[PDB]
């Protein structure tokens, strides 16, 4: 019937409207979360010129931090920073098939695949492959606090802080596009001796000048730039005095950097999870007002169609009256 | 066609020969009737067809009955107009004829040449009593398979697949697997296109359903079962593919 064709229309309008309106709020999820990124570079930023400066300084082959000791490779954990919302594009399940195959490859080096966990649908991902380690899983931290950034930053120190976890990696996609994100995992534990941290697929991002997602539209599209600003590389002050320790404030910077890293590394988790939320409502739209021109072409022809009935009921009075 | 039919009863009984008979096509011919009954001063009862139109397809389809003498293998064709099966031409065909084939216009928008919609088609012949319950049983699956990916290409259309479950991808893989595994390339079809096709013979055909339903076919790629014949057509196929690098 004619009138059920005008409502699903008028339904298909609807949630055409609504996936624009997907689209461009969770745009400006993320544009909130590109401004929270940025809004820590200060604190890495001077945090890593005193590294480099320190680790100058540093200059040992006797002293040690806890977290710097890399010990004995019998457990690898597996840290898993992830999205929240279901059906966010699929950075959840992309992310998460990732680390699937990290389970492979901790099950392939033999390093009792300990996993940290984050969001609550990588929570339920865990939850829902019950043949691992499941760590201490992360809620689904919606714009993710420093609070719960030194929760789990003490989870991952406690347990690293023994040899239990040696060596954990952490698993997230950093927000390189809007568009592309598969996953990557950086090597989170031990702390890096260099401070450049490395990726667990083994490659060392640099301590100095490395990626950050930001966003800007180069054409009509609205799109996502990583990139690349070098900090300040001064050391401190040759006037400047260790006041207590060089080994303990490098045993002590690292409980900081492995903080800053990992807020850095949800960050870019929920990020990825705000962009590929919208890109999926973005690309539903698209699809939406061509499905809403498709049934409006059926709908127009059913008013032909209701026509034609009209006029085979106007052809039976010609011979009537 | 009453003229058609009449020399293939001189096949059929005079004869007794079997009566391969193929015609097209039937709703030109609902639509010479039809135009015809408009010149004859009779009220055209459908929405453009004649009264007469029933019982004359009825007349139609029953010189058509496979007679003992010469069994009449008929194949006609309707020209199943404005993609109406509803249109009262295709509906009053899809009574009497056995084995209607019911050809998409949309795999040709897929590019399936034949671009038949499987799942609309049926036979009198389906059954695993009549195919064999490994055909049926196979064709069922794959059936249900098509149908499922039917079902499934509703929240495939606005949402897209990352909503849906790893299930739902491996079924809708699956039959998309099946669907392009069911575009072979036909005998003469060259003359458009260039392909010379094989005779897809129904125990092949079986083994393919089996590797694709099975998950067997699900490390060869969907296009490279497209407009390929065997599964071992598939399989080389394949290997032109995974050797194209």
């Amino acid at each position: 019937n004619l009138r059920e064709l005008r409502d699903r229309i008028g339904s298909v309008k609807n949630t055409q409207k609504i996936t624009e309106a997907m689209k461009l709020v969770a745009a400006a999820k993320v544009r909130r979360a590109q401004e929270a990124v940025v809004n820590g570079r200060p604190f890495s930023e001077t945090l890593v010129e005193v590294l480099y400066n320190m680790n100058e300084q540093l200059q040992t082959e006797d002293v040690d931090v806890p977290l710097t000791k890399i010990r004995t490779v019998k457990k690898v954990a597996l840290m898993v920073v992830t999205g929240d919302r279901g059906l966010c594009g699929g950075f959840n399940n992309m992310l998460l098939k990732k680390a699937e195959s990290r389970i492979a490859e901790l099950k392939k080096l033999g390093v009792d695949y300990t996993i940290i966990s984050i969001g609550k649908k990588g929570n339920t991902y865990f939850i829902r492959r019950p043949e691992i380690p499941v760590d201490r899983y992360f809620d689904g931290t919606n714009l993710p606090t420093a609070k719960e950034a030194q929760a789990i930053a003490d989870d991952v120190f406690s347990l690293f802080v023994s040899e239990e976890v040696d060596k954990v990696e952490m698993l997230y996609t950093k927000f390189v596009s809007l568009v592309k994100s598969d996953p990557v995992i950086h090597t989170l534990l031990p702390l890096s001796p260099k401070g450049e941290i490395c990726d667990i697929n083994g490659k060392c991002v640099d301590a100095a000048e490395d990626e950050l997602f930001r966003l800007t539209t180069k054409e009509g599209k609205l799109t996502v730039e990583r990139d690349m600003i070098k900090t300040e590389t001064p050391a401190f002050s040759p006037i400047l005095e260790f006041e207590q320790d060089p080994a303990q404030i490098l045993d002590a910077l690292l409980p900081l950097y492995l903080n800053s890293q990992i807020l850095r590394a949800l960050q870019e988790s929920l990020a990825s999870e705000l962009a590929a939320r919208m890109t999926a409502m973005s690309n539903a739209t698209d699809n939406a007002n061509e499905l809403k021109k498709t049934l409006s072409i059926n709908y127009n022809r059913a008013r032909q169609a209701k026509i034609t009935g009209e006029i085979l009921e106007i052809v039976a009075g010609a011979n009537a009256c | 066609g009453l003229t058609a039919l009449t020399m293939a009863e001189y096949f059929r009984d005079v004869n007794e020969q079997d009566v391969l008979l193929f015609i097209d096509n039937i709703f030109r011919f609902v639509q010479a009737g039809s135009e015809v009954s408009a010149l004859l001063g009779r009220m055209p009862s459908a929405v453009g067809y004649q009264p007469t139109l029933s019982t004359e397809m009825g007349s139609l389809q029953e010189r058509i009955t496979s007679t003992k003498e010469g069994s009449i293998t008929s194949i006609q064709a309707v020209y199943v107009p404005a993609d109406d099966l509803t249109d009262p031409a295709p509906a009053t065909t899809f009574a009497h004829l056995d084995a209607t084939t019911v050809l998409s216009r949309g795999l040709a928008a897929k590019g399936i040449y034949p671009a038949v919609d499987p799942l609309d088609s049926t036979s009198t012949m389906l059954q695993p009593r009549i195919v064999g319950e490994e055909h049926y049983e196979i064709a069922q699956r794959v059936k249900e398979t098509l149908q499922r990916y039917k079902e499934l290409q509703d929240i495939i259309a606005i949402l897209g697949l990352d909503e849906l479950s790893e299930e739902d991808r491996l079924t809708v893989a699956r039959a998309r697997k099946i669907e392009r595994f069911l575009s072979q390339p036909f005998f003469v079809a060259e003359v458009f296109t260039g392909s010379p096709g094989k005779y897809v013979g129904l125990a092949e055909t079986i083994r393919g359903f089996q590797l694709i339903l099975s998950g067997e076919l699900d490390s060869l790629p969907e296009q490279a079962f497209y407009l390929v014949g065997n599964i071992d057509e598939a399989t080389a196929k394949a290997m032109n593919l995974e050797m194209e690098s």
